[PDB]
RNA sequence: GAUGGGGAAGCUCCGUUUCAAAGGCCUGAUUUUAUGCAGGCCACCAUCGAAAGGGAAUCCGGUUAAGAUUCCGGAACCUGGAUAUGGAUUCUUCACGGUAACGUAACUGAAUGUGGAGACGUCGGCGCGAGCCCUGGGAGGAGUUAUCUUUUCUUCUUAAC
RNA sequence: GCUUGUGACGGCCCGUGAAAAUCCACAGGAAGGAAUAGUUUUCAUGCCAGGUCGUACUGAUAACCGCAGCAGGUCUCCAAG
RNA sequence: UCUAAGGGUCGGGUACGAUCAACUUAGAACUGGUACGGACAAGGGGAAUCUGACUGUCUAAUUAAAACAUAGCAUUGCGAUGGUCAGAAAGUGAUGUUGACGCAAU
């Protein structure tokens, strides 16, 4: 039968991000000679919404050091951060909400958000709203510095690679019911084209494994091999349990 | 009861196609088309229309003379004169107290 | 377009190198509530805008036409 | 007078969504459009304008805050640990 | 002390003359007629000596140090009274009430300031003073 | 959607500022002379894509069998290029005035930097403008009139600049 | 009153509602410039030039699409008592 | 055919007067072949069972529904040297101007 959904999908035609209204792309300043060895102040000029967007975006800028110029920054608010307020970026920065620092220059039990995984990449790690990674530990000979990410997941990464302190902002934003269609229907209108969706049970076989039948129903497992292959994969892929998860989560 | 049409080409109703109503001197009615209204000049520094200054669509500014497009102080036709009150003042303060930060670490360098 | 009203400015407007042609229109019009009174316009055409004085008093206008340039084609009317 | 017993803002729902999600709703909401006090100046006039953005009318500034409300537990819990560990690194 | 007196410096907070510096020559601490607020009467600097350096030549020189100055009745809510104070004996007669009111009398005051203030720029007196206040 | 490139037997596919030695301006240097080098910049790296988006500037009256914001009449405005005369400015060289918001007929300003404008959703009531609608007086033309109606209809307009 | 324009406000959002050409301003102060006479075209007035293609008419119960002068279809402005 | 209530503008030393202009609402008489939202315009109502919560969606041209969607609930995969998906290949591509309050899959 025909290609279903989940595959039309990767070739982005009616399906690519809906951009148009964005602000930038949000990153932390190139790593350079004041990062490094010193710190670089900054002021946040505005804080602003970003379509498709959860958290606000602070636009905060620098003087050049090479050149007679203000370059401008985009980072994502860490929730306290304000206009006006003073951004200080560098090894030896200092430790409050808004700077940015090298997590090797943090004590464990920090607080920071939007994190690079190496060094450089100007940031990677919790930037959605209200997210955060926590250090947990440091090993200073082969200088890693290990976190919490927002996940659960514990990783180890370089202790030059930089993070700023505080929490995104905007949180609790999924704490309010979405109520009707409509609401929906705005939020992935200015995100992507994933909204609504047909249930692969409601459709046809050509359309889908789970096509077909004269009563509605999956007829197979719905727990997919990692090793099927595309057209195969709907449903619970790589699923080692399954079921209501009952009694507490969380990563002993 | 006397009705009128759009004197250009275009039918529709988009912001460059605003209309105007106007007695002749025939004594008849006619459209007349209308240039969007200009926006007000705006302060750097707050953001407030900036007062003293003409305003007008962007091209037009360099049909008229220099001097509606300031006021004569400081930062003239750029900031707010508010907002320049406070560059001085701040200013001043800060280029002082640079003085009063030098020396006193100057005392901290030769006692100690 | 303009208009003055400065009867020294005047008679400097119209031997401008430019002013070749000018007018001079007649209007019937009243004075304040009662009886009515002859008004005269004085039009220089200088070449991008067109100057007219309204000289209100019937005297002033009499002798103002005597002034005007002996090369000056004058419209009368 | 008093309008309505008890879903207050909520009453634009009518009888739709359900109590639940109507309750809900009806606590974010009153957090949101609720007017709250400025650090910086005194005046109690910060507004909400687009999740995370508090401005004061007066005065000006802008804080990136909760989606919901100008801080977030999370958030304040986070600023005095900032404090906290700060406070051993000069000391 | 009533620390608006006879030769405080001063930056101009408002008006055409904002940020630049002046020096209080004459304080009305209570009242006018007209300007009926505490006022004081200041020689300020309009135009300020541009740096010069060694590359500069003979003449050069000559024209960077020329200073245009001003006369100003000034309120006191429009100043801020600067720690630093300039002698003002050259031209306490030159400002002067009567000065203001009459044109050439302005003209011939800012004549006298304005070689007063020359002077003193040459063999570096108030070397602050001669220069701009930068914001 | 070209280009340095990378795939592909190949028709061609990919990429669009990319793993590229990616170019042109302002004036100064010429008084063999016409444009070679002397500065310092600027590294922005195609191009196509809207007759409803952005956008320099025109209006009225008249005129044709059939065109007209396009012709005719009259009155404007913008853009480029030329430039002289007046005015303004200066012996305190680059204007004065006003406490101030700021005023003005003018009132030198390269590199570089920065700010504004262009430039922005939707609904609700409220305030004001325009044109239209309703209406008194008056000066006119029409209609009705056995009877009745100081009556019924209509003209009394003003463009951009 | 009606239509339209516009302002000062107010509601709303896990929706906060283009871009570029282009125009001006400011900060800066490289430079240039007068007294036996200089500076000034962001003030006024003056001079010259503005190419190329479209422009008729229909726009619908007959000028478009439905084999047609087809009861169908096809985007829009003006709007009297 | 009457009555009643609801307004504007003015001068007043440091209680009122005078004037101009609006349908709104309520009450009272009178009157007619008991008619009067007089044409036009304009909701049938009630008690229950089945079924989908709702608004929304589709078989252009025999099915508008109880089908699809939805908010809500729950499960799965993934920390980027990744999950899901594209491509004949590639210094190729979607999600991605993204980062678990996220993207993908039921
Ligand atoms: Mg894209
Ligand atoms: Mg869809
Ligand atoms: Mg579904
Ligand atoms: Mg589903
Ligand atoms: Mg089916
Ligand atoms: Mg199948
Ligand atoms: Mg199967
Ligand atoms: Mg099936
Ligand atoms: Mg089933
Ligand atoms: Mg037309
Ligand atoms: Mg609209
Ligand atoms: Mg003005
Ligand atoms: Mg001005
Ligand atoms: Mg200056
Ligand atoms: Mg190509
Ligand atoms: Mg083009
Ligand atoms: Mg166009
Ligand atoms: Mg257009
Ligand atoms: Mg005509
Ligand atoms: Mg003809
Ligand atoms: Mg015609
Ligand atoms: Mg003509
Ligand atoms: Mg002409
Ligand atoms: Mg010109
Ligand atoms: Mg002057
Ligand atoms: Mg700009
Ligand atoms: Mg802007
Ligand atoms: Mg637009
Ligand atoms: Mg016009
Ligand atoms: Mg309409
Ligand atoms: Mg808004
Ligand atoms: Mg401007
Ligand atoms: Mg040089
Ligand atoms: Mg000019
Ligand atoms: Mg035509
Ligand atoms: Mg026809
Ligand atoms: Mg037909
Ligand atoms: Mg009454
Ligand atoms: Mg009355
Ligand atoms: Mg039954
Ligand atoms: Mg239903
Ligand atoms: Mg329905
Ligand atoms: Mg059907
Ligand atoms: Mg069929
Ligand atoms: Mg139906
Ligand atoms: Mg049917
Ligand atoms: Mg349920
Ligand atoms: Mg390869
Ligand atoms: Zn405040």
């Amino acid at each position: 039968g025909r290609v279903i959904r989940n595959q039309r999908k990767g070739a982005g035609s009616i399906f690519t991000s809906h951009t148009r209204l964005r602000q930038g792309a949000a990153k932390l300043r190139t790593l350079d000679y004041a990062e490094r060895h010193g710190y670089i102040r900054g002021i946040v000029k505005q804080i602003v919404h970003d379509s498709g967007r959860g958290a606000p975006l602070a636009k905060v800028v620098f003087r050049d050091p090479y050149k007679y110029r203000l370059r401008e920054e985009i980072f994502i608010a860490n929730e306290g951060v304000h206009t006006g307020q003073f951004i200080y970026a560098g090894k030896k920065a200092s430790l409050n909400v808004g700077n940015v620092l090298p997590l090797g220059s943090v004590p464990e039990g920090t607080i920071v958000s939007n994190v690079e995984e190496k060094p450089g990449d100007r940031g990677a790690l919790a930037r959605a709203s209200g997210n955060y990674v926590i250090i947990i530990g440091h090993n200073p000979d082969e200088n890693k510095t290990r976190v919490r990410l927002p996940s659960g997941a514990k990783k180890v990464i370089s202790s030059d690679a930089r993070g700023v302190i505080g929490v995104i902002a905007g949180g609790g934003r999924v704490d309010k019911p979405l109520l009707k269609a409509g609401r929906a229907f705005h939020k992935y209108r200015l995100k992507r084209n994933s909204w609504p969706k047909t249930r692969g049970v409601a459709m046809n076989p050509v359309d889908h494994p789970h096509g077909g039948g004269n009563h509605q129903h999956i007829g197979k497992a719905s727990t997919i091999s990692r090793g099927a292959v595309s057209g195969q994969k709907a449903g619970l892929i790589a699923a080692r349990r399954t079921g209501l998860l009952r009694g507490s989560q969380k990563t002993q | 009861a006397q009705r009128v049409t759009f004197r250009r080409r275009n039918p529709y109703n988009t912001r460059s196609n605003k209309i105007k109503v106007v007695k002749t001197p025939g004594g008849i009615l006619r459209a007349q088309h209308v240039k969007k209204l200009a926006t007000r000049p705006k302060c750097g520094d707050c953001g407030s229309a900036l007062q003293g200054i003409s305003t007008l669509r962007p091209r037009q500014y360099a049909t008229v003379s220099k001097t509606h497009k300031t006021v004569s102080r400081a930062y003239g036709g750029s900031r707010c004169a508010n907002c320049v009150k406070e560059r001085i003042i701040r200013a001043f303060l800060i280029e002082e107290q640079k003085i009063v930060k030098k020396v006193v670490k100057e005392q901290t360098e030769a006692a100690k | 377009a303009r208009e003055i009203t400065d009867i020294k400015q005047f008679l400097e407007l119209t031997r401008r190198a430019d002013v070749k042609t000018a007018t001079v229109k007649i209007n019937k019009k009243l004075n304040k509530a009662g009886k009515p009174f002859r008004q005269t316009k004085f039009k220089v055409r200088g070449s991008s805008s067109l100057y007219t004085l309204v000289i209100n008093d019937a005297g002033k206008a009499k002798k103002l036409i005597q002034s005007l340039p002996p090369t000056l084609k004058v419209n009368r009317l | 007078a008093k309008r309505t017993k008890k879903v207050g803002i909520t009453g634009k729902y009518g009888v739709r969504y359900g109590s639940s999600l109507r309750r809900q709703v009806k606590k974010l909401e009153i957090q949101q459009h609720a007017r709250y006090d400025c650090s910086f100046c005194g005046k109690k006039t910060v507004k909400r304008g687009a999740a995370g953005i508090w401005t004061c009318s007066c005065c000006k500034k802008t804080v990136a805050g909760g989606a919901y409300t100008v801080s977030t537990a999370a958030a304040a819990t986070v600023r005095s640990t900032i404090r906290r560990l700060r406070e051993m690194v000069e000391a | 002390a009533k620390f608006l007196k006879a030769g405080k410096v001063a930056v101009v907070v408002r008006g055409r003359y904002a940020g630049k510096k002046v020096v209080i020559v004459k304080p009305h601490d209570e009242g006018s007629k007209s300007h009926p607020f505490g006022h004081a009467l200041v020689a300020g600097i309009e135009r300020y000596p541009l740096k010069v350096t060694k590359k500069h030549g003979a003449k050069k020189v000559a024209k960077r140090t020329k200073i245009k100055p001003f006369i100003k009745v000034v309120n006191y809510n429009h100043l801020l009274p600067t720690r630093y104070t300039l002698d003002v004996e050259a031209f306490k007669s030159v400002v002067s009430t009567e000065t203001f009111e009459q044109p050439s009398q302005r003209e011939e005051a800012k004549k006298v300031v304005k070689k007063a203030f020359e002077e003193r720029h040459q063999a570096g007196k108030n070397q602050w003073f001669f220069s701009k206040l930068r914001f």
